[PDB]
DNA sequence: TCTGACGCGGC
DNA sequence: GCCGCGTCAGA
């Protein structure tokens, strides 16, 4: 094929091709001259040199081209691929119908949402549009659906709504780690040129927000739709596939929003008021007239599924924080109390997800899971939590245990160039007191913090 | 303090005072370029010595020598600017005076013909810029260093593998500048082999066999003899005491009558001191003994005269007798103690079959070239040009000093060839490590590694180019008839500039320089790579030079290296540290006269730092260098710790040396993590510039150097008063002072404006400074691109709060207020390059007005008649610029195609589109067009139009300026001939013009008046040929390359703002995108009421050991603070005073300062300027280490009027309720990535696809799609998802009729699959079917 | 040959460099033919050649075979013969055959 | 002693 | 080294100390880049080796089985029975603490 | 580099 | 008979 500007471009095979076929005539020519053993056994050496660098070269004496710096790629090389066939591995196989950018948080979105910017959807969804717009009748026919695509107009939109629907889409990105690398959601539209992700689930993809890009992918037949809705769907695969121990886990706002709510006090406001039921409760926190976190008793009823999934109502005193009165109030009918009951971490917080799927079943723990969400980053946002230079509490006794350390290993070292000891020994020595001393400053500022 | 200075001060903090100031940091790289370019009349380095090196060009055996007298480079006939233009790598010629000087056959020595060529050319060498850059294609590139090992011998071990037992086992490889490499290696029988280089394994002894020496003077110059008398009968030793080193008795030693040392007892020191005090020369010892040793001469028995025992010979018992029957009463035996002295030469002469130099020399050739019979005079000219030949054996003047510094010689200087002394003293000290009297060497020592910079490259090459030259020159110089042709027939330039060009361009360290920020360029500069020739590589190299060695303390920074799969490849030069000699690494350091700490600085390489006992710069020196404890923390052994006062020898200069300027640049670098560190200097390099320059609120002093070492501030080279200023033009009248008498004029400082930078990105200069004011030589007369007050102003500090804000904040995604947007200091100018080519077909000539068949007339208005887009029109992506137009007809359509154009009226044009579009979605404005024609064909009215508005343009502006200097020039006239008897009534009316012939009193008048007459005549040829030579660069026809016709180049210029997704940071390595735009009114505010912009995530905090960011934060709060505080004052305006205290103990606040504050400038005029300047928060200097304590930022925080927590309770913008806990808010400094969101979006639909694979490609320009990898096969493969995946591997990418099929489908809304055959699984048959193997799909 | 033997000897005359036309006036040839053979004188460069960094497509992985029309235009003739047949309905018998066999 | 040199240079100058 | 880096970010380190940190922070992520290639690798292989492995029959009839422990690594029962167990299909019934229960 | 198969060569 | 060595080959 000739490149622009009078350029030409040809294998390295039709030059290798070229000069057996001439070798080969030169031969022919050799048979009709009668020429001597001696050069027609040489001829023959040339034709069984250059036919084997042919096929594959790097059994000879590596013949390269002339002038091309580069070996030249036989026959075999074609194939013969790294890593893997060149044209059925990788790389890589392009597709059509596929983007790539950035992914943004986007907090508002349902777990089955995803924001789809507007300019890649106009160009992949163009002949769902164009066929749309033609069957319906709102644009004479797809020449003149391509003009007024490309100008954008109100009937766009409809067309958009339309497909967009009851379209599912895929998510991808390249590390793909497990099947979860690739989930089906339902795109939504929005403005700009970035992603949205659901929060939950960029644990499970390890994706932060720093520049990371992930792909997009277009199932186009009905078939694929149902496989992607069916069997690929986010919010069909909570469950990790390695373990039964959730991947979909909180990441960290959650937690945190939860330690506020959940971390229970001596004295706030309205310690030991007795409560008719939470309600009240939490109007009275949202007013301000009591604090998140007090010791309060609620009369509350919790509900049991003995019966087959039916409510056993259990109508009593419950002593507890606030906090978790108001979390509870969320929590759906088929959780035991002693769940919301306790301390509450990372810890107890993925038991109560596990607990939740296997007693209650899969949407309420969809559902709620959401829910859990919601409330986290809303008492996160309430509590204000901060970092100071006071913050970092340099424990009381630090320099005393730094210099005691300090005279310590140098009492040992000297007492290394006295000689009663090995190297083993003063390893031991040395790592031991650093640990001791090391562990002591640990706890102390533990215990220092803790209960201060 | 400076003129900058003086305009404005930045509070520094710190205790010691910094004595050196930061050396000038491009000096390596161009002033070694600079030694390369250099008429000096010696051996030094440079283009002289490569000269010497291979000149005189002798004939082939004609007798006709070809002398070098000296080397002339031509000024470059294009300039900078017109290179830039039109694509052309700036360059200029050399010419060289050479002589072809002709001796007759056969003259005794006297060259008859003589000829003299007139300077022909070899070619043009590429010249750099003032900067250090390099225009290739009109664009500026630059040469990395490349560090390498350095020439010499390395005794390297490698155990463990060597047989798999340990086996300790070492070798010697000899590693020359110029020539064919030694490897010395041993075997498990402690035999010495050669390995030239990696060929078959022969004994080294072989080679000093070939070099004329016998087995027996082997043994000789290797083992030293020991002499063994025999009397009366019986076989007895000569024994010195001391020679008995580490040896269990054999025998029981007698010696003058009693025995002193038991068989087997181990000599003790007395014994020694016995036989000393006795005398022992000769001990009795049993015939038993010697029947064990070896015999080193060749005894003959001297009765017959024939040999017996020969040259490393087994010594037994009759042998012993028959040795004594013939009469030697002195046997040598040799010294080999196998602990000391082993069995090495013994053994390895003995493995060697090989005798005599000949035979030497033939199993040398059999093992070189093996197969081909032997020739004695072929062999002996390969082995003796292998080492021995001038031209191919160097190995370097500094190789060969580092080899003489490693076999311990005080003298610098051999002769490059291998001196048989180097070859023995090398296996001298390779089997003295072997018994272990010598350290193995490490690769990683900075002493044993090299760097090598522009010239030492530039000189290889062109050395290259020489060497080919010279073979076919001299070839030339044999055959023709030496006579006629002259030194110019023989020696084309082609070849030379051929492969100089092809080093030049197509090269791994000549890469585009990256244009956004003076750190990038100054790292880039700087920057040190261990690939190409001679040097590393990325796969073999391995963990061992990565790591960081204990000497690149002080020379070179450990934290600055890209994070990919380089990271340890690159190690840029820190800040005090310079080039040796040598081109090695040395460092400054402050004498220590024992107690009195002296101001010297010495340069010190690594074997001498080794050495002395430096201090580190964080003791504390008290009236004349006094440490204050006895025991001070230093390092002598490589290793720190405490040593004595009466000990230090040296001590650090300042603690900022060990690291370079871009880590130095990050505040408070003790408190923040390696990790974070790194990343943060790393990604902060690439940081962009925005619209409004500032500064940052913490700096550390060195923002000032960084600036001034950039090339893109315009600096002043005289010193004096601004005369004009002018947004193209800045024009400083010179101080009397500086003025030179002969032809000094004024200082005329041309202005950059936006131009295209390498990024796409704006290169703009704005002037800083006013009209009128005096300024000194080297004062910082225009800002350029994000650099403000001098000092370089990256970006921009923001308010920031730490808080969650509904997760929001989530990861490291960053929430920002509108306000940001609003004022529009994070929208980028982007200046992107287009070109309409049109070229030549045998179609038909292309053509670019604006006659295009059925295009909108929206698309023609914006194009005037020539189909040339208007200048400063505004577009849209989609919309066409240059109208092009290509000749297509014979359609040859289907059927019904023919009918409608009969029924319609669809008149078949001709021509076909091609006019240039816009990209997808990019709009902005038109500020530039260029036209390039080639000469020949008939350019357009609009290009000739234009050519003439910028070639008047040209005209004009050079008119002005000869006009301006030489109003200067006259008005100097004038005032030289007012002056000598004042007349200016009778002068001012006679003409000015008519001054030429005038003249006046006779001293300095009239020797001026003549001088600026000459210059007037000067200026007028001058001139008149300077417009002349640009008329014939513009009228010229521009050269294209072969098959267009005529090329368009459009630039756009794309303002871009800030949008969500977009990539910022902080200098830290904290990083994020922008999640979403918010109201100001939406996020907290203060009881003040001034709303928060960024809300940053706390749990970003804890695992990110980066803590110093806050204590930046805090101090900068407290610093806009004080703005504050003078800026109500100065909204008030009580008075000068008031506010000149306040600022005062601002300035000094408390002491322990290295501040030195005022009255010294200028009471109100700058004070109350300065004032208006520092409304908006008063610029700091922070210093790295000796920088301000937790407590002083208290004492300012107090200063700052503001809560020593830091903290302020917030009350929340969208609810109004307050929260509980307050948190910290400031200003913390950052910045918006070169990555921006508009780039990284990509999709495609349908598109180009592949030509001969049918998977999608890019060819819409609108990027090809993901990859299907096979980890996604793997993803599929997971869930039962077959359709899907069979899709997406061929229905959606290689099916052909598929896709088209499906796509109708689509179109109607058809929903089914039809896979076929995927058109790699064809290409598989087709290439088993290319092969003698015969696939058939079967069937069944 | 003659061609590379006066650029050898232009650009040594000359010192900076031999301008096409130069060699063309010093030749009786036409100087219309210098550039053609300029144009020809680009010598084969391999289509294998891989690119810059020696990346995993070679030169001919970008080069598109334009030859190949886009399933668009033939869904628009597709749709454009449904029309010209209901047109041809609109005829009468033989000026529909007459058509038809044109 | 034939060192596997593939080189039909060498054969036929032999 | 003996002697540790006894500041903290809140304090103030030397030269020397974070030169020492500087080695195992670069060193680190080398390692991370260079062996996660190594164990992607790694990985590729044993996918590729392991993929004919398909459910074809619902139940051949085996009688045979494993005998499930409790891994008790020394200190305590790290992974119980249960968890061992959960979601296995049996081979024969198991009985209680008393025969045919 | 590494882990290794199969000759290849040598002992 | 098993062990370095040398060739061949996947990343
Ligand atoms: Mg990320």
């Amino acid at each position: 094929v000739p490149l622009d500007g009078g350029r030409f471009a040809t294998s390295d095979l039709n030059d290798l091709y070229r000069r057996v076929i001439n070798r080969n005539n030169r031969l022919k020519r050799l048979l009709d001259l009668a020429a001597p053993d001696i050069i027609v056994r040489n001829e023959k050496r040339m034709l069984q040199e250059a036919v084997d660098a042919l096929l594959d070269n790097g059994r000879r004496g590596r013949a390269i081209t002339g002038s091309n710096k580069r070996p030249l790629k036989s026959l075999a090389d074609m194939i013969k691929g790294k890593q893997g066939r060149f044209r059925q591995n990788l790389l890589g196989k392009r597709v059509d119908y596929s983007g790539r950018s950035v992914i943004t948080v986007g907090p508002y979105l349902r777990l089955h949402q995803c924001g789809l910017p507007k300019k890649m959807a106009l160009e992949l969804f163009k002949p769902f549009i164009y066929g749309k717009l033609e069957l319906r009748g709102l644009a004479t026919t797809i020449k003149a659906a391509k003009k007024m695509v490309e100008r954008e107009e109100a009937v766009v939109w409809d067309i958009l709504d339309e497909v967009i629907r009851e379209h599912p889409v895929l998510l991808n990105r390249a590390p793909t780690l497990h099947r979860l690398g690739i989930q089906a959601f339902e795109p939504v539209l929005i403005e700009g040129k970035a992603i949205q992700l659901h929060p939950l689930v960029c644990a499970a993809y390890n994706a932060d927000f720093d520049g990371d890009q992930m792909a997009v992918h277009v199932p186009l037949t009905l078939e694929a739709q149902l496989e992607a809705r069916a069997l690929m769907m986010s919010t069909n695969n909570i469950l990790s596939p390695a373990n039964g121990e959730p991947i979909i886990v909180p990441s960290q706002d959650v937690v945190l929003g939860l330690y506020y709510m959940t971390r229970d006090c001596v004295n706030a406001k309205g310690e030991g008021m007795v409560l008719t039921g939470p309600k009240e409760a939490e109007r009275l926190y949202r007013s301000g007239l009591a604090s998140l976190h007090a010791r309060v008793k609620v009369r509350i009823t919790e509900y049991e599924k003995d019966a087959n999934g039916e409510l056993v109502a259990k109508t009593s005193l419950k002593d507890t924080t606030v906090g978790r009165a108001i979390l509870w109030m969320i929590v759906p009918k088929g959780l035991p109390y002693s769940i919301v009951n306790q301390a509450l971490g990372k810890k107890a917080i993925s038991k109560m997800l596990n607990t939740c799927y296997r007693i209650l079943g899969l949407k309420p723990t969809v559902i709620f899971a959401d829910q859990i969400m919601y409330t986290g980053f809303a008492y996160a946002a309430r509590s204000g939590a901060s970092v100071g230079i006071d913050d970092m509490v340099i424990p009381e006794k630090k320099h005393e245990i730094i210099s005691e350390a300090e005279a310590e290993v140098a009492e040992i070292q000297e007492q290394f160039q006295s000689g009663l000891v090995t190297a083993g020994e003063r390893y031991n020595k040395v790592i031991d007191i650093w640990a001791a001393a090391n562990d002591r400053v640990s706890k102390a500022m533990m215990d220092n913090l803790q209960t201060e | 303090y400076s003129y900058t200075e003086k305009k404005r001060i930045r509070k520094d903090f710190g205790k010691r005072p910094q004595v050196l100031d930061v050396p000038y940091l491009l000096s390596i790289q161009l002033d070694s370029f600079q030694k390369f370019i250099e008429q000096d009349p010696e051996g030094q380095y440079g283009l002289e010595a490569a000269f010497r090196s291979v000149f005189p060009i002798q004939s082939y055996s004609g007798n006709s020598e070809l002398q070098y007298v000296s080397y002339r480079l031509g000024e470059p006939v294009f300039d900078v600017q017109e290179c830039q233009i039109r694509g052309v790598t700036y360059s200029a010629p050399l010419r060289v005076k050479l002589r072809l000087v002709i001796y007759e056959r056969e003259a005794p020595e006297g060259t008859v013909k003589d000829i003299k060529e007139q300077e022909v050319y070899m070619g043009e060498i590429p010249l750099m810029t003032d900067n250090g850059t390099f225009v290739i294609n009109g664009t500026e590139r630059v040469i990395v260093s490349q560090l390498h090992r350095s020439p010499g011998v390395f005794f390297d071990s490698d155990k463990g593998k060597t047989h798999s037992s340990g086996k300790v086992l070492y070798n010697a490889r000899i590693i020359p500048y110029r020539g064919s490499w030694l490897d010395f290696e041993f075997d498990p029988k402690d035999n010495l082999f050669v390995r030239i280089d990696r060929r078959r394994k022969l004994p080294a002894t072989i080679i000093l066999r070939a070099l004329n020496y016998t087995t027996e003077q082997i043994l000789d110059l290797f083992f030293e003899k020991v002499i063994f008398e025999i009397r009366d009968n019986k076989l007895q030793m000569e024994l010195v005491p001391e020679r008995l080193r580490g040896e269990t008795a054999s025998f029981d030693i007698e010696a003058n009558g009693k025995v002193y040392v038991e068989k087997g007892r181990r000599i003790t020191a007395r014994h020694i001191r016995q036989l000393e005090k006795d005398d022992v020369k000769l001990i009795e010892v049993p015939v038993e003994y010697i029947a064990g040793k070896v015999v080193a001469k060749d005894y003959i028995d001297e009765s017959t005269g024939e040999l017996i025992c020969a040259a490393n010979m087994e010594l037994s018992l009759d042998l012993l007798a028959k040795l004594s029957q013939s009469g030697h009463k002195r046997i040598e035996t040799l010294f080999t103690n196998d602990l000391d002295h082993g069995p090495y030469i013994s053994e390895t002469l003995r493995v060697d079959p090989t005798n005599d130099r000949l035979s030497a020399l033939v199993e040398i050739y059999r093992m070189m070239r093996p197969g081909e019979p032997p020739t004695r005079e072929a062999a002996e000219s390969l082995f003796e040009n292998l080492f021995f030949s001038e031209d191919r054996y160097d190995l370097s003047a500094v190789g060969r000093m580092k080899f003489n510094r490693s076999l311990l010689r005080e003298e610098i200087e051999g002769s490059g060839i291998l001196s048989k002394d180097d070859i023995i003293d090398v296996m001298k000290k390779l089997i003295d490590i072997r018994n272990g009297k010598g350290e193995v060497d490490d690769i990683d020592h900075l002493g044993n590694r090299r760097i090598r910079s522009v010239g030492e490259m530039a000189e290889n090459q062109f050395r290259v180019g020489l060497v080919r030259v010279e073979r076919a020159v001299k070839e030339r110089l044999s055959l023709g008839d030496l006579d006629t042709l002259m030194p110019q027939d023989m020696i084309n330039a082609k070849p030379i500039s051929a492969a100089v060009k092809e080093f030049f361009g197509s090269s791994q360290l000549s890469q585009f320089m990256d244009q956004n920020n003076p750190l990038s360029e100054i790292t880039h500069k700087r920057r040190i790579s261990a690939l190409g020739p001679g040097g590393l590589t990325r796969e073999r190299a391995g963990f061992e030079v990565r790591d960081v060695h204990p000497t690149h303390y002080g020379r070179v920074c450990p934290i600055e290296t890209p994070e990919g799969p380089n990271i340890g490849l690159i190690n840029s030069l820190s800040v005090y540290a310079q080039t040796n000699e040598y081109g090695f690494l040395e460092t400054p350091y402050r004498k220590v006269t024992d107690g009195v700490v002296t101001d010297e600085i010495h340069y010190l390489s690594a074997i001498e730092e080794g050495n002395y006992v430096i201090a580190q710069a964080n003791s504390n020196l008290d009236e004349e260098g006094h440490f204050v404890e006895d025991l001070v923390t230093c390092r002598s052994k490589g290793e720190s710790s405490l040593f004595s006062r009466d000990q230090v020898d040296y001590m650090d200069v300042s603690t900022q040396q060990v690291v370079s300027v871009g880590a130095s640049l990050i505040p408070f670098l003790e408190h923040d993590d390696a990790n974070r560190a790194l990343m943060g200097a790393n990604m902060q390099r690439q940081a962009v510039p925005t619209l409004r320059a500032d500064k940052p609120l913490v700096g550390t002093g060195m923002e000032r150097a960084v600036a001034v070492d950039s090339g893109v501030t315009a600096v002043a080279k005289r010193g004096g008063v601004v005369q004009y200023v002018d947004a193209s033009r800045i024009v400083i009248k010179v101080n009397e002072d500086e003025m030179y008498p002969g032809e000094a004029g004024i200082d005329i400082y041309n202005l950059t404006k936006y131009t295209r930078s390498n990024q796409n990105t704006c290169i703009n200069q704005m002037p800083c400074v006013s009209l009128g004011e005096p300024v000194e030589r080297g004062d910082v007369l225009a800002d350029g691109p994000s650099t403000d007050l001098g000092e370089l102003a990256l970006g921009q500090n923001m308010r920031v709060a730490f808080m969650p804000w509904n997760g929001y904040n989530f990861e490291d995604s960053i929430l920002v207020s509108e306000r940001v947007v609003q004022e529009d200091r994070f929208t980028t100018i982007h200046i992107q390059e287009l070109a309409c080519v049109s070229r030549d077909t045998k179609l038909g000539p292309e053509e670019i007005t604006a006659d295009i068949p059925n295009v909108g007339e929206a698309a023609l208005s914006k194009l005037d008649e020539s189909g040339i887009v208007y200048i400063g029109a505004e577009v849209t992506g989609g919309d066409i610029l240059v109208g092009k137009v290509t000749p297509k007809g014979e359609t040859q359509l289907t059927p019904e195609e023919k009918l409608l154009r009969a029924i319609f009226g669809e008149k078949a044009s001709d021509v076909k589109d091609s006019s240039l579009r816009v990209p997808n979605g990019v709009s902005g404005t038109v500020i530039d067009v260029q036209v390039f024609t080639r000469d020949g064909v008939e350019k357009d009215k609009r290009a000739l139009e234009i050519e003439e508005m910028q070639l008047k343009q040209a005209k004009k502006d050079l008119s002005e300026e000869l006009q301006i200097l030489e109003a200067g020039l006259f008005s100097r006239i004038r005032a030289v001939l007012v002056a000598g008897g004042v007349e200016a009534e009778k002068l001012d009316k006679l003409p000015r013009d008519r001054w030429l012939e005038l003249g006046l009193t006779d001293e300095e008048k009239q020797n001026q008046l003549e001088q600026l007459a000459e210059q007037y005549d000067e200026l007028k040829h001058e001139f008149e040929k300077k417009l002349e030579a640009k008329r014939r660069k513009i009228t010229q026809g521009d050269d294209l390359a072969p098959g267009v016709l005529k090329i368009v180049k459009v630039y756009l210029a794309v303002k871009r703002r800030i949008q969500p997704g977009d990539k910022m940071a902080g200098r830290h390595g904290n990083k994020g995108v922008i999640s979403k735009i918010n109201p100001i009114e939406d996020m907290p505010y203060d009881e003040n009421g001034t709303p928060v912009d960024i809300v940053l995530n706390p749990l970003g905090v804890p695992s990110r050991m980066n803590i110093g960011q806050i204590l930046e934060t805090h101090l900068g709060m407290a610093a806009k603070g004080i703005g504050d505080k003078i800026n109500a004052m100065l909204k008030q305006q009580q008075e000068v005073a008031k506010l000149r205290e306040f600022i005062q103990r601002a300035y000094d606040l408390g002491a322990d300062v290295r501040q030195k504050v005022d009255l010294s400038t200028f009471s109100d005029e700058e004070v109350m300027r300065l004032a208006e300047n520092l409304r908006k928060g008063m610029p700091i200097a922070t210093p790295v280490f000796d920088g301000a304590k937790e407590a002083e930022i208290k004492e300012l925080l107090k200063l700052g009027d503001l809560p020593t927590s830091g903290q302020i309770r917030l009350y929340d913008g969208r609810t109004g309720e307050q929260f509980e806990r307050p948190v910290t808010v400031g200003y913390m400094y950052m910045l918006k990535l070169n990555h921006l969101v508009d780039d990284k979006m990509h999709a495609r639909s349908t598109g180009s696809y592949s030509l001969v694979t049918q998977q999608p490609l890019g060819g819409k320009a609108q990027f090809g799609g993901q990859r299907f990898g096979e980890m996604e096969v793997w993803a599929l493969e997971a869930y039962g998802a077959a359709y899907t995946l069979q899709e997406m591997l061929t229905v959606k990418s290689d099916d052909v009729n598929g896709r088209t099929k499906m796509y109708k489908n689509i179109v109607d809304g058809n929903h089914q699959m039809e896979p076929g055959m995927p058109e790699s699984f064809n290409v598989l048959l087709k290439e088993i079917r290319s092969l003698g193997i015969n696939i058939e799909l079967e069937d069944e | 040959n003659k061609l590379n033997r006066i650029s050898r000897q232009m650009l040594q005359e000359m010192g900076r460099e031999p301008t096409p036309e130069e060699l063309a006036e010093r030749m009786l040839m036409p100087e219309d033919k210098i550039r053609k053979v300029l144009k020809i004188a680009k010598e084969p460069i391999s289509m294998e050649t891989p690119i810059g960094d020696d990346e995993d497509s070679h030169l001919g992985d970008f080069i598109e075979d334009t030859t190949l029309e886009l399933p668009l235009d033939s869904a628009t003739t597709e749709s454009l013969r449904a029309a010209t047949h209901d047109v041809l309905a609109g005829l009468t018998a033989r000026e529909a055959k007459v058509l038809r066999m044109r | 002693e034939i060192g596997r040199t593939t080189d039909p240079v060498r054969m036929y100058m032999r | 080294i003996e002697t540790p880096i006894t500041a903290n970010f809140r304090e103030g380190l030397n030269v020397l100390q974070y030169f020492i940190s500087t080695h195992g922070a670069r060193k680190g992520l080398a390692d991370t880049a260079l062996k996660t290639a190594n164990s992607g690798y790694l990985t590729r292989r044993l996918v590729d080796v392991a993929q004919d492995l398909v459910v074809t029959e619902d139940d051949c009839g085996t009688h045979e089985g494993i005998m499930m422990t409790p891994v008790i690594e020394g200190g305590d029962v790290k992974e119980p029975l249960r968890d061992r167990v959960l979601g296995r299909v049996t081979a024969e019934d198991v009985l209680k603490p008393g025969t045919a229960d």
